[PDB]
Formats: structure tokens, C-alpha cells, sequence
């Protein structure tokens, strides 16, 4: 585990052996979500200091995605071509998180890509890298992703998480109880048709034993 | 939903009737929201049992009827010239109103659904509104209408368990 | 002959047919049997001709047969009608269309037919049975 | 102690083979047990013998009136004699030494698609294996209905001797025999009678499978029937429309009431087709239907 | 998927006696690793053009177009030509089986969250609301 | 690295060579066996199993190879299509005896695999463990060691009725209904669960564990799954076919109603 | 016979040629065989109507079709003889009174 | 079948007018349509089913034009009305507009080229449209038969059901 060494060769390091760290992390590959990195108090004291764009920059990797360095790229340094590509890599993941189904221009307007091949070699680099799974559609010029990881989350964002599976739960719910009223209804069903059907036959026994004396 | 109930109110209140003869009031009424709902068969019947004294007596029947008329041959132009001949006090007013968006809908649809390339004086005459009107007001719509040659192209516009289970518990008794 | 209709070659097939017509009806026995039979010749060259092709241009065809566009029309349209060929004529191009059918549509259209004509038939028989037991009938 | 019915004694089988009972009664045999091992063993070679059928061996012993099959093994019928007995034979002798003891107590196989009853063949074969070696039995699978119906569809048979008439007692519960297969079940209908079918299990088998269930329900809420017998439905569609036909020509005129056969094999069919698109149903309601 | 630049290093490491070549040309480790390249590319596309094929193998799309005609002729991989829209097209991928596969994984990947949750945290939420459940 | 998938058969059939032998010697006693299945690609799937007999030679295993191949040959006879894969134990973690035995089967195939079933087992968890052997250098000796493999359970439907009917062991729609009733309840005790423990760390009673709350981000990110037009254009096919197939069995009954009523009627109601 | 001899090789090409395709144009083939478009048209009519060749030729943009698509189309055959022998059931059913 | 032997012996030859215009109306021709009921207008006007026979007449046209969908699949307006005899492109595409505006017809009118181009495509079965109207149809056939089981059970208890 890269993130772990990291975590752990980091302990008390601080000032620009901190920011060499955060732009190697940054840079290795294998590593994609820095959450534990993040939570440091040795990391989050970089806000007050002339440092506060490395701790931006890691905030960046760790929640945003590429369109917000188009933007906000002034104050963060530069970036390198590994960095970029693992951003441009998350946000590749961010897109399939909430679609799984993208559209090539989707893609090429968020990339900031000039034609399709180079659009193809980068999804074909995050595949070969094991963050997401799918298959590309060039005659309908789709994306389609069968499993993307996740990425890291805020405290903000366990709301949702409680109110998903809360969505869920409730469903089965009404699933099982569905399931037992069919059941129910079912075998009284049976069990009405099978009285009737005796009656019937009881009746008629008796008017035929009547006719008989 | 208002033309319904007033509808069924008015053919109730004609077939309780004083000796069944209703007044002339209602009998336009009813001719007029039979023109509406498209119940040609049923305002040709109501034209026919009408008695031939209440015709004479009351003269906006006959515009009525020159409007029904003119709908029962599918003639739009006629339509359109016909329902702004004659008026009444509020009785007919809001009914022959509405008969006017009614036949511009339908009109419309059936324009959109029935052609692939209609000349701009034909789509006019149809719809009623004027030629450059008619071409000005199909703009958020999108029907690329064409110049010189003026032609323009319309565009073409839980339980499940439960009735599963009723289903096999009736097949299998 | 014979081989030219083999051979898929039907002008001049159908030019020497129309050739040893007019010496055939002479014959005793098979001039009785000449026109019905040419007639049959003929319409199997044309569902002979459209069988490999998926959409045929029919000035081609009409040049083919030796006719004009216009009856090659109305024997296309009599064949469709009833015989062999299962296509459609687009007259403004003037192209013959390989008409492939939809099995799944038409068995659902004939089921829910069935369907209603087997309802209607059950009402009329529960009507049928009222009046045979209430023993209604005109003298 | 529900392992005990895994211990074997020679001895006990020894004396009840040389103090035959069944030699003297005809309806002696009236109840089989089954290994849950052995269950699944036939039920995979039937599943992997495709639309085929596919024989092989059943081992077990005797206990009072209970047939007990304990193993199974397939033979290769690419054979009646020679090939057959060479492979039980050499198959017996290579499994005597590494814990198996039992030895064969009957033969099994594969009715694809059309019940589990003894055709005419069958039926000579039972007798002629009963003729000699004693005890015995028939087990019959049908491995397509199997998973059309949800149900193991198994069937241990015993054939009556010959020039024995047995007085009626027939329960007969319904098959739904094919067309041409109908008039071979009739013949042959009278001469065998079937016993009843048991499944026992041991302790570590119960307790590995309630530890697999823990895993394997995924199985289950993925399975999707609808896709897996389409020409199983297909076939049987075809089988009801002749049927339908045969009892329409009855009608005209004028089994018995063959409509109320007919009928019976379209509603089994429906069902089955219907139980199929209710299961996609609550997948759907599962899955699906949490759109965010 | 094997670029250029990687066969180039591995073809300058070789030794000349492993570079055997035909008379014509067409060096067999070449035809190999284009072969290699066509297989694995049938496994993230689920159509191509012949021009975007051509340029992922480096080679003339006419070239191509006969490569994967003839590896899909003698059954080596599973695909269709449509020569008119220049489309080749691997395998379908269909809806329903699609929907039970990710069924599948989803439940695994309930399964798997379970199993990590009771065996990195015991005691705690795990056994307390499994019994709480259960009670 | 090889994926492999295991069939509840081969569990079975280790279990009862296990409970045949300890039941006939008296003591519970190490069984050795072998396993075969197919493989594709790197996709390793273990279909069935039988019993290897094997001798104890002062303190060590020996194989009988001869044995070996002859029941190959017997296998081969009936399951062409089936390879051998590797060999199975009882017990609990490996042992050097294990390596001694892997060392002897690799002489077979070149790379089999290892089982080891625990039947004293205390944890709810199926104690079946996959291994491969990896060739390693230390201190300049060659040395073999396992590496464990994840493994599945391979999906059939005939085995999944076997499995299921042999694990339950005792109206039409009730029935089918209990198939689909044991699972759910699964299911929602899996997610039941899982969102208790999102719950906790939430409010805050165990300690942040980032890995556990991005799995489960991913796993609320999974749903809907698969709503795209063309799978409701293939469940609404499904859906109309099977509407078709009941109304036209529901038109077979009516007839038959129908036709038993006519009989009735004209039994009654006429002379003929 | 060299001209028997020419065609037999050359529909054997041919044969070989269309196995993986699902829509191919006429003159590829006509290059491929070295014959002019009128020749490899008439080939194809001879090997579609000799039940060898799997397609149909669409003439107006020259090209050939090759049948590849094909489905489960049996069980909607059974279920039109399932409907035509209900349809004849019920009508004798019905028939039956009176 | 079970029609009572007074029609197909004594109704059916009082009623010869209207046999002889089905047998017109069998052949596609509305001018002999026209020429035999103009012939027997005396006949159709005295039972006052008057009225009921121009219907007929305008159907023919439509039968004809229906039937030109099953060979066509463009066809001009002025050739149009030169195979169901309407005298005019107006007059076939007014009779094409109106039946397109009915349902009975699924076509679509081109003024620039002046043609007519049919689709015949009514409705592809993968709606839950369709699965509703099954489901109706099957609940009505099952509300059938329900009754069916009941008439025949309550025929069943009858007393002189029992001693036959
Ligand atoms: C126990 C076996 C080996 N056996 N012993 C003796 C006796 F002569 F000793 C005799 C026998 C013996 O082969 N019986 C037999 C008979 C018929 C069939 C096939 C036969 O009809 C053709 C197929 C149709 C069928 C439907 N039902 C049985 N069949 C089979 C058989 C069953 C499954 C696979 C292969 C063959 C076995
Ligand atoms: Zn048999």
C-alpha cells in the first residue's frame, strides 16, 4: 500500500519536505484516493502559510475534477504530465460515478481533448489501470462503464449514503410484504375453490340419495 | 370538464322536459356542445327532432347548424368563416369560443400528422391565420419553413404481482 | 430455350418463345393448352428474376422482359396481389422492394383477433342457450 | 448420532442377503432414501448429458424395508453387456479400496423432457437385472423439467414379475407424456410400481451447506429462468397444439376427454411461464426500481 | 495492448538469429504482436471503424480490414465486417444477461462490504446488530 | 494470478469422503484427493472430484501413481472434456506435509492447485481455501510456498435446485414464493446492516474507517442498475410474450368450460 | 473446359471471400476475382439461385446483403398453431349446441 | 351453423337486390355499383334502407385505396386516382387526407412531388400500452368464464340433471 508508506514516512515532516511529498504522492501511480493523507494535522496546518495552494492542489486531486483546473489554475502550481493525467484519469471516474453511459462529447469537452484517438488512449489507460471497467461504443460514440471505484468523501456526503440505503431497505421492505400478502391470498384462493367444489359434491349426493327411497 | 357536465346537464334537462319539447335556449346549447365534442351523428339527430316551430321561432339554430355543417363536410375555410357570422348573450359565446381553439388544434394535428410538404397557402387556410402569420408563428416549433417556393415541412410529433398471482390462481384452480 | 431459362437469360428465352408460338398453335393436340401455358412460362421468369435481389431498379427488368415500364407495373402489381412475390413498387423511382414480413407483430395481431372473435362467439352462445331454455321461437 | 446410517457392517448385510425376504413378497420394497451427495451427482451428469440421455450406477444397501443408495457413478454408453459390466466391474474394484464398500443396489438414468416412468425397454431391463442380481431399483430423472418447475423431478421404480397381476390401488398422479409417448406408457403402465423417494444428509454436509447459503443466495436473486428453457416452452407449445387437435377431432365425432388432458398441459405450461416473469418481476422491483 | 515503442526496444534487445524473417518480408514477430494487438482490442471496443483500427495497430486500414477479415474467417475471434459502413463488430453484449451480470456483482459487492465491515471491526456495530437484528 | 470458480459438488463430495472414513476407522483421519474442471484462459473452473489413495511411509505421504492414472483413464472413459487441475485435504492451515505432497503432485501438471477443507471449523465462514505454489529464492535455496487465491461459486441451474432442495429438506405460487423470500430476507439484512454501521460512523461510535464509507459510496453509486432504453425495450418483449402465453391459456380453459357446460346442457335440456 | 475450370476456382474464392462479411460491396469482389461487375453479378445470381450463397443483391447501390441476423423465430410458429387450433376448437365447441 | 332452415330456404330468395349488389360488391368496381343501384333505386328506397347503400358506395373507394397499400409503396396522386376511378389528384388526396384523418389508413401526402408514400406500421408489441389491453382482454375472458363455471354448476344440483 503506496498511501500507507506514505502515511507513515510522513509523521513529522512538515514545510517543503511536506510539499515534496504531496507532489510525489501526486505523481505515483497506483494511488488514487488520498483520504488518509488528507486527515493529517501535519497536512490541514498547511492552510496557514505560504503553502495553502499545495493543500488546495490536494484537495483538488482529492474531490475535484479536471474542469476546476481550468479555472482555478493560476493559484495552484504546475502541474506535471503524470499529475495531469491521473486528473485527467478521476475525472474520468467522477463522470462514471453518476452516469453509466457517457457520451464522447461529455468526454471531450471535460478533457479538454482534440480528437477521438487521444479521448480512446486515455479511457483504454484507465481501464488497463483497474479504476473503472467498460467498453467503448464507436458507432453510438458512448462509453459504457459496468464498474468505476469511489472516490474520496467529505463529512457532507455520508447524508446521502444513509438516505440511499435507507431507499433501499424500504424497498425490500415492500417487497417482502408484497411477497407474503400474494402468498396469503393465493392459498385462500385454493382453499375457498376446494370447499366449494366439496359442497357441490355433497349436494349433490344428497338430492341423488333422496331420489333413491 | 366545465363543457361536460353543462353537456349532461342540458340533455337531462331536455329529455325531462315539459311534454318533451325543451326551450330554445337549451336546444342551442345542446347543438352547439355537440358541435364541440365532435358527436356529429348525435347534433344531425338533435337538427332532426328539433320541432320545425322552435326553427322558426329561433333563427341563431339555423347559424348553428350553417357551422355544424360546415364541420360535417371537413371544410376548415367554411369553419371559419361561419363561426364569426352570429352571436348570442353569453350563452353560446364562451361554447362557440372554445369550438375555434378546438377546430385550430385539430387542424394542426392533423396537418402535422397527415403531410410531409404543404404550401404556406394551404397550411393557412387550414389553420385560418393569415399567410405570414401562419409562417411567423412556427418558429419555436421548428418546421423549417422554406421560401420562393413556399413550402413548408411539418415534423412529425405495484399491482403487476398481484394480477400475476390472480392469474395463476386462476389457471390452476 | 430451356437453357436460357436455366441460365437466367429471359429476352431471349421469351424471344424465341414468342418466336415458335405462332408455329405451336398449329399443333393438334397442344394449341388448346399454348396460351395457359405461356402465361405459366412467364410468370415463373419473374419470380425467377427477383429472387436474388433485394431491391431491383425495374427499368433494368423491363428491358429484361421486353416490355415497357408501365405493364411490367401491372403485372408486378398482379403478381404481388396474390402470387409468389413478396415485394412492394416505390413508382416514384420506380424500384421493386424485397418486402420482408414481421413474425412477431403478426402473431400477436392474429392471437388478439382470435381472441375477439372467440369472446364474441362465447356471448353468442350464452344468449343461444337463454333462449333454447326458455323455449322461444315464431309460429 | 445421524451419521450412523454412514456406518457399514458386512456381517448384517451378509445375513439379510442370505435370509432374502424379498423372494417370498412382491410389494416388499416400498421406500428409497437417497444420499444428498449421490441426489446432486445425478443431477449434474443428467444436466451434463445435454438433451441426451445419460445412465450410470447406484451403490447403497438394504435396511428392513428402505433401499438406501448411498454413491453413483456414470457409465460411458459413448452398452447393455460387455462395455458396461467392464466398467462396473473395474470402477467397483478400483473404489473397494479407498473406502467405498458398498456395492451396486441399483441403476439410474436420464428421461430428458418426458416424465420419469419405465418405457417398454425399461421395463425389460428391470426385470432381467431383477432376475439375477436382487436387490434392485430404477431411478428415473427428467433434468429439463427440473428447471422449468423448480422441483427435482426423480422417480424410483420396482418392477413386478412377469405373469403377476396386482389388484388396481393405482394412485397414478397426472405426467404430462408427449404425443409419441403416449401409447408406450399405456402398454407399460402395469408392470412396475413406484416407491417413495427420501433424502438424508450428515452433520458436516448440513452445516457446510448452511455456511454456503451465506453466499450463495446471490445465485438465486441473479437466476432469470425466462432465458435459460426457451425451447423447452417451444417444444411443449408445439406438443399442446397437436394435443389440441386431437381432442378437436374427438369433439367432431361423436384417452378420454382428451380436452381436459390438453388443457391441463397448457395451464402447466403458462404457469411455469408466469412464475418465470413474476421472478423478473421482484428483481426488477429490487433493483431497478431505486432510481436516485 | 503493445505500442510501437515497446516492440521497438524489444526488437533492439534481440539477438539477430531470433529475427526470422520470410523472403517477402512480413517478420513473423511482427504479424504476431499485430495478431495480439487485434485480440486484445476486441476486448474494449465493442465496434471499430477501420480507420481508428488501422491507427491502434499502426498499420493501413486496408491492411487491417484483411487482417481481421482473416483472423475472423479461420475462427480465431468472434466478430462481423459491414464493408459499407467500414464497421467491425465484436461480440453483441446483450441487454438481459447484461442485467443479471450486474446483479451479481452488486450483491457481491454487498457481500464483500459485510465481510470487510465484521472482520475489521468485531464486537462494536457487527455482533451487536447482527444479535439486535436477530432479536 | 488464476480466477477461479468452485462447484458445491466438489465441497460435497470432500465432505463425505471425510465423514466415510472417519466413520469406518473410528477417528477422525486426514483424507487426499484430486479435482478436475476446466480451464479457460486464466479462468480455472473446478467441476468434480474423486478419492486418490494414498501410503504412510515413516512420517511422510507417498502418492500411488499408478492408481492415479488409472482411475485417469477411468474418468477420461466417461468425462472426455474434463482435465485434471490439482489435489484436496482436510485440515486447517498448510503444513509441510502439504508441501511435501504438492512437491510429489507437481510431477503430474505442471501448476496445480491446492484445497483445504476445515471440517472443525468455529467461524461462520465456508472454510474452503484455494492456494497456488509459487517458487521462491531465499538465502540462495529453492524453496516453494502458497499464495492464496479468491474463488467463487460457479453458477448452474440444475446445481442450484440440487443444492437447494438438499438444504431445505422439507398452492403453486407459495411455493414459488419461498425461493424468492430466503433471499430477500438476505439481502435486506446485508444492507440492513451495512447501513447501521454507516449510521454509527456517522453519529460517531467506532472509529473512521475511510475504505468501509468508500465501498459503500460505490455500492449507493451501483443503483439503478442497467436503465437504459433498449433493456426496458427487452423487459417490455419479455413482459408481452408472457401476457400473450397466459391469454392464450386462458382461452384453452374457457373452451374447456365452455365445452363441459355444453355437454351439461344438452344432457339435460334435449333428447337428441 | 478451362472456362469450367476458371468459374469452379473462382466461386470457390468467392465462397471463401464472403465468410466474414455481412454487407460487401460488388466491385471489391470484382477486384478481388479479377472479372468485371456485370460477371460478378451474375455469379452471385447464379450461386443465390443454386442455394450456395446465403444472400441477396441490392442492385440499386450495388452491393450484397449477406443473411448472418437470424433468431429464435420458432416459437412464434407454435404460437400460430397454438391460436389456429384454438380458433378451430372453439368454433367446434360452440357449434356443438345446437 | 345452428341458423334455423327458414332463412337459407324462404327469407333468402325475397331478398335477390341485395345479393346482387354484394356480387357487385365483390368485384372491385364502383361504376357497375353505381349503374345497379341507380337500377334498383326503387327496390332500396322502399324498405328505407336508403342511405345504406351510399355508404356502401363510399366504402368501395375506400376498400380500393386500402387495397393499394398492399402493392404500393409510393404512388403518385393523379395515379392514384386512375386505379379507384376518383377523376382527379384533388379528389384522391382529399379521400386520402379523410382517411388518414379516420385511422383507417397510415400514409403520408407529399404536395412538392405529389405523391402519396404508405408506411403500414401500426405498433410494435414492446409497450406497457399493449400489456394493459392483454391484461383487459384476459380479465374479460376470465369474468367469461367464471360465469361459464357457474351456469354449469348450478346446472349440476338440478334434480332432473340427476336421474339422466
Ligand atoms: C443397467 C444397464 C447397463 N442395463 N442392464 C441391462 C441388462 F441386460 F443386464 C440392460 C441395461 C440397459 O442398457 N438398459 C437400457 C435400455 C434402454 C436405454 C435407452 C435406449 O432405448 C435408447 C435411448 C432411449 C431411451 C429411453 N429410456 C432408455 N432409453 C438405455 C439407455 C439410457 C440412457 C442412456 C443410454 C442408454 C438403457
Ligand atoms: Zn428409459
Amino acid at each position: 500500500n503506496l498511501l500507507e508508506q506514505f502515511i507513515l514516512l510522513a509523521k513529522g515532516t512538515s514545510g517543503s519536505a511536506l510539499t515534496a511529498l504531496i507532489s510525489q504522492v501526486l505523481e505515483a501511480p497506483g494511488v488514487y484516493v488520498f483520504g488518509e493523507l488528507l486527515e493529517l494535522a501535519n497536512v490541514q496546518e498547511l492552510a496557514e502559510g505560504a503553502n495553502a495552494a499545495y493543500l488546495q492542489l490536494l484537495n483538488l486531486f482529492a474531490y475535484g475534477t479536471y474542469p476546476d483546473y481550468i479555472a482555478n489554475k493560476e493559484s495552484l502550481p504546475e502541474l506535471s504530465t503524470a499529475q495531469q493525467n491521473k486528473l485527467k484519469h478521476l475525472t474520468i471516474v467522477s463522470l462514471a460515478s453518476r452516469m453509466k453511459c457517457i457520451p464522447y462529447s461529455v468526454l471531450l469537452k471535460d478533457l479538454e481533448m482534440r480528437n477521438l484517438r487521444e479521448l480512446e488512449d486515455l479511457i483504454i489507460e484507465a481501464v488497463y489501470t483497474d479504476i473503472i471497467q467498460g467498453k467503448l461504443d464507436q458507432r453510438n460514440q458512448l462509453l459504457e462503464v459496468d464498474f468505476c471505484i469511489g472516490r474520496d468523501i467529505r463529512k457532507k456526503d455520508i447524508n446521502n449514503i444513509v438516505k440511499t440505503l435507507h431507499e433501499w431497505c424500504d424497498g425490500c421492505e415492500a417487497v417482502l410484504l408484497g411477497i407474503e400478502q400474494q402468498v396469503l391470498r393465493a392459498n385462500q384462493y385454493k382453499e375457498n375453490h376446494n370447499r366449494t367444489q366439496q359442497q357441490v359434491e355433497a349436494e349433490v349426493t344428497n338430492i341423488k340419495k333422496t331420489l333413491k327411497a | 370538464f366545465s363543457f361536460k357536465k353543462l353537456l349532461d346537464q342540458c340533455e337531462n334537462q331536455e329529455l325531462e322536459a315539459p311534454g318533451g319539447i325543451a326551450t330554445p335556449p337549451v336546444y342551442g346549447q345542446l347543438l352547439a356542445l355537440y358541435l364541440l365534442h365532435n358527436d356529429m351523428n348525435n347534433a344531425r339527430y338533435l337538427w332532426k327532432r328539433i320541432p320545425p316551430a322552435i326553427k322558426s321561432a329561433n333563427s341563431e339554430l339555423g347559424g348553428i347548424w350553417s357551422v355544424g355543417q360546415r364541420i360535417w363536410q371537413r371544410d376548415f375555410p367554411g369553419i371559419y368563416t361561419t363561426i364569426n357570422a352570429h352571436q348570442w348573450s353569453e350563452t353560446v359565446q364562451p361554447i362557440m369560443e372554445a369550438l375555434r381553439d378546438a377546430t385550430r388544434r385539430r387542424a394542426f394535428a392533423l396537418v402535422s400528422q397527415a403531410y410531409t410538404s404543404i404550401i404556406a397557402d394551404d397550411f393557412a387556410a387550414f389553420v385560418g391565420l393569415p399567410v405570414e402569420e401562419a409562417v411567423k408563428g412556427i418558429l419555436e416549433q421548428g418546421w423549417q419553413a422554406d421560401s420562393t417556393t413556399r413550402m413548408v415541412l411539418p415534423r412529425k410529433p405495484e399491482q403487476q404481482l398481484a394480477r400475476l398471482t390472480d392469474y395463476v390462481a386462476f389457471l390452476e384452480n | 430455350i430451356i437453357f436460357k431459362f436455366y441460365e437466367s437469360k429471359y429476352a431471349s428465352c421469351l424471344k424465341m418463345l414468342d418466336e415458335m408460338k405462332d408455329n405451336l398453335l398449329l399443333d393438334m393436340y397442344l394449341a388448346p393448352h399454348v396460351r395457359t401455358l405461356y402465361t405459366q412460362i412467364r410468370n415463373r421468369a419473374l419470380i425467377q428474376y427477383f429472387s436474388p435481389y433485394v431491391s431491383a431498379d425495374m427499368h433494368r427488368m423491363a428491358a429484361a422482359f421486353n416490355t415497357t415500364v408501365a405493364a411490367l407495373e401491372d403485372e408486378l402489381t398482379q403478381l404481388i396481389l396474390e402470387g409468389l412475390i413478396s415485394a412492394r413498387v416505390d413508382s416514384h423511382s420506380k424500384i421493386l422492394y424485397a418486402r420482408d414480413v414481421d413474425q412477431r407483430s403478426t402473431t400477436f395481431e392474429k392471437s388478439l383477433l382470435m381472441g375477439k372473435e372467440f369472446q364474441r362467439r362465447a356471448k353468442a352462445m350464452m344468449l343461444r342457450a337463454a333462449v333454447l331454455r326458455n323455449q322461444i321461437h315464431v309460429k | 448420532s445421524i451419521d450412523e446410517i454412514y456406518k457399514y457392517d458386512k456381517k448384517q448385510q451378509q445375513e439379510i442377503l442370505a435370509a432374502k425376504p424379498w423372494t417370498k413378497d412382491h410389494h416388499y420394497f416400498k421406500y428409497c432414501k437417497i444420499s444428498a451427495l449421490a441426489l446432486l451427482k445425478m443431477v449434474m451428469h443428467a444436466r451434463s448429458g445435454g438433451n441426451l440421455e445419460v445412465m450410470g450406477l447406484m451403490l447403497g444397501k438394504v435396511d428392513g424395508e428402505t433401499m438406501i443408495i448411498m454413491d453413483s457413478f456414470a457409465l460411458p454408453v459413448e452398452n447393455a453387456q460387455a462395455a458396461a459390466y467392464e466398467y462396473m466391474a473395474a470402477y467397483i474394484e478400483n473404489a473397494k479400496q479407498v473406502g467405498r464398500l458398498e456395492n451396486a443396489i441399483g441403476w439410474y438414468h436420464s428421461h430428458p423432457g418426458y416424465g420419469c416412468w419405465l418405457s417398454g425397454i425399461d421395463v425389460s431391463t428391470q426385470m432381467l437385472n431383477q432376475q439375477f442380481q436382487e436387490p434392485f431399483v430404477a431411478v428415473v430423472i427428467d433434468p429439463t423439467r427440473t428447471i422449468s418447475a423448480g422441483k427435482v423431478n426423480l422417480g424410483a421404480f420396482r418392477t413386478y414379475p412377469k405373469g403377476y397381476k396386482p389388484p388396481d390401488e393405482g394412485p397414478s398422479e397426472y405426467q404430462t407424456i408427449p404425443l409419441n409417448k403416449i401409447e408406450d406408457f399405456g402398454v407399460h403402465c402395469k408392470q412396475y410400481y413406484a416407491l417413495e423417494v427420501s433424502y438424508f444428509k450428515s452433520s458436516l454436509d448440513r452445516k457446510l451447506l448452511e455456511l454456503l447459503w451465506n453466499k450463495y443466495w446471490v445465485n438465486t436473486l441473479s437466476s432469470s429462468s425466462l432465458l435459460t428453457n426457451a425451447d423447452y416452452t417451444t417444444g411443449q407449445v408445439f406438443d399442446l397444439s397437436e394435443k389440441l387437435e386431437q381432442s378437436e377431432a374427438q369433439l367432431g365425432r361423436g384417452s378420454e376427454d382428451k380436452l381436459a388432458k390438453a388443457t391441463r398441459d397448457s395451464c402447466k405450461t403458462t404457469i411455469e411461464a408466469i412464475h418465470g416473469l413474476m421472478s423478473q418481476v421482484i428483481k426488477d422491483k429490487l433493483f431497478n426500481q431505486i432510481n436516485i | 495492448i503493445i505500442r510501437g515503442n515497446q516492440l521497438q526496444e524489444f526488437a533492439a534487445m534481440l539477438m539477430p538469429h531470433q529475427k526470422a524473417t520470410t523472403a517477402d518480408g512480413s517478420s513473423i514477430l511482427d504479424r504476431a504482436v499485430i495478431e495480439h494487438n487485434l485480440l486484445s482490442a476486441s476486448k474494449l471496443y465493442n465496434n471499430i471503424t477501420f480507420e481508428e483500427l488501422g491507427a491502434l495497430l499502426e498499420i493501413p486500414a486496408a491492411k487491417a480490414e484483411k487482417i481481421a477479415s482473416q483472423m475472423i474467417t479461420e475462427g480465431r475471434m468472434n466478430g462481423f465486417i459491414d464493408q459499407i459502413d467500414g464497421i467491425v463488430h465484436f461480440e453483441t453484449r446483450e441487454a438481459l444477461p447484461t442485467w443479471d451480470k450486474q446483479i451479481q456483482s452488486l450483491c457481491f459487492q454487498v457481500n464483500n462490504l459485510l465481510e470487510k465491515i465484521s472482520q475489521t471491526a468485531p464486537e462494536w456495530t457487527a455482533q451487536a446488530m447482527e444479535a439486535q437484528m436477530a432479536q | 494470478s488464476v480466477s477461479v470458480a468452485l462447484h458445491p459438488l466438489v465441497i460435497l463430495n470432500i465432505s463425505d469422503h471425510w465423514i466415510r472414513m472417519r466413520s469406518q476407522e473410528g477417528r477422525p483421519v486426514q483424507v487426499i484427493g484430486a479435482l478436475i474442471g476446466k480451464q479457460e484462459g486464466r479462468n480455472i473452473e473446478v467441476m468434480n472430484s474423486f478419492e486418490l489413495l494414498s501410503h504412510t511411509v515413516e512420517e511422510k505421504i507417498i502418492i500411488d501413481k499408478e492408481y492415479y492414472y488409472t482411475k485417469e483413464e477411468q474418468f477420461k472413459q466417461v468425462f472426455k472434456e474434463l482435465e485434471f487441475l490439482g489435489w484436496y485435504t482436510t485440515g486447517g492451515p498448510p503444513d509441510p506435509s502439504d508441501i511435501h505432497v504438492h512437491k510429489q503432485v507437481c510431477e503430474i501438471i505442471e501448476s496445480p492447485l491446492f484445497l483445504k477443507l476445515n471440517p472443525m471449523t468455529k467461524h461462520t465462514d465456508l472454510p474452503v481455501s484455494v492456494f497456488e505454489s509459487v517458487i521462491d529464492i531465499i538465502n540462495g535455496e529453492a524453496t516453494m510456498l502458497f499464495a492464496e487465491l479468491t474463488y467463487t461459486l460457479a453458477t448452474e441451474e440444475a446445481e442450484r435446485i440440487g443444492v437447494d432442495h438438499v438444504a431445505r429438506m422439507t398452492s403453486t405460487v407459495a411455493e414459488h414464493l419461498i425461493a424468492q423470500h430466503s433471499a430477500i430476507k438476505m439481502l435486506h439484512s446485508r444492507v440492513k446492516l451495512i447501513l447501521e454501521y454507516v449510521k454509527a460512523s456517522e453519529a460517531g461510535e467506532v472509529p473512521f474507517n475511510h475504505e468501509i464509507l468508500r465501498e459503500a459510496y460505490a455500492l449507493c453509486h451501483c443503483l439503478p442498475v442497467l436503465s437504459t432504453d433498449k433493456f426496458k425495450t427487452d423487459f417490455y418483449d419479455q413482459c408481452n410474450d408472457v401476457g400473450l402465453m397466459a391469454y392464450l391459456g386462458t382461452i384453452t380453459k374457457t373452451c374447456n368450460t365452455m365445452n363441459q357446460f355444453v355437454n351439461k346442457f344438452n344432457v339435460l335440456y334435449d333428447r337428441q | 473446359h478451362i472456362e469450367e475450370l476458371l468459374r469452379n476456382i473462382r466461386t470457390q474464392v468467392l465462397i471463401k471471400l464472403i465468410k466474414p462479411y455481412t454487407r460487401i460491396h460488388i466491385p471489391f469482389i470484382s477486384k478481388e476475382l479479377n472479372i468485371d461487375v456485370a460477371d460478378v453479378e451474375s455469379l452471385l445470381v447464379q450461386c443465390i439461385l443454386d442455394n450456395t450463397i446465403h444472400g441477396r443483391i441490392d442492385q440499386v447501390n450495388q452491393l450484397l446483403e449477406l443473411d448472418h441476423q437470424k433468431r429464435g423465430g420458432a416459437r412464434y410458429t407454435a404460437l400460430d398453431k397454438w391460436t389456429n387450433q384454438l380458433n378451430s376448437l372453439n368454433q367446434a365447441v360452440v357449434s356443438k349446441l345446437a | 351453423k345452428y341458423t334455423s332452415q327458414i332463412v337459407g330456404r324462404f327469407i333468402k330468395p325475397l331478398s335477390n337486390a341485395y345479393h346482387e349488389l354484394a356480387q357487385v360488391y365483390s368485384t372491385n368496381n364502383p361504376s357497375e355499383l353505381r349503374n345497379l343501384v341507380n337500377k334498383h333505386s326503387e327496390t332500396f328506397t322502399r324498405d328505407n334502407n336508403m342511405g345504406l347503400v351510399k355508404q356502401c358506395l363510399s366504402s368501395l373507394y375506400k376498400k380500393n385505396i386500402q387495397r393499394l397499400t398492399k402493392t404500393f409503396l409510393t404512388l403518385s396522386l393523379q395515379d392514384m386516382a386512375s386505379r379507384v376511378q376518383l377523376s382527379g389528384p384533388q379528389e384522391a388526396e382529399k379521400y386520402v387526407l379523410h382517411m388518414i384523418e379516420d385511422g383507417e389508413i397510415f400514409a403520408s401526402i407529399n404536395q412538392k412531388d405529389g405523391m402519396v408514400s404508405f408506411h403500414d406500421n401500426p405498433e410494435k408489441y414492446n409497450n406497457p400500452a399493449m400489456l394493459h389491453n392483454i391484461d383487459q382482454e384476459m380479465l374479460k375472458c376470465i369474468e367469461l368464464d367464471e360465469r361459464l363455471k357457474a351456469m354449469d354448476q348450478e346446472i349440476t344440483v338440478n334434480p332432473q340433471f340427476v336421474q339422466k
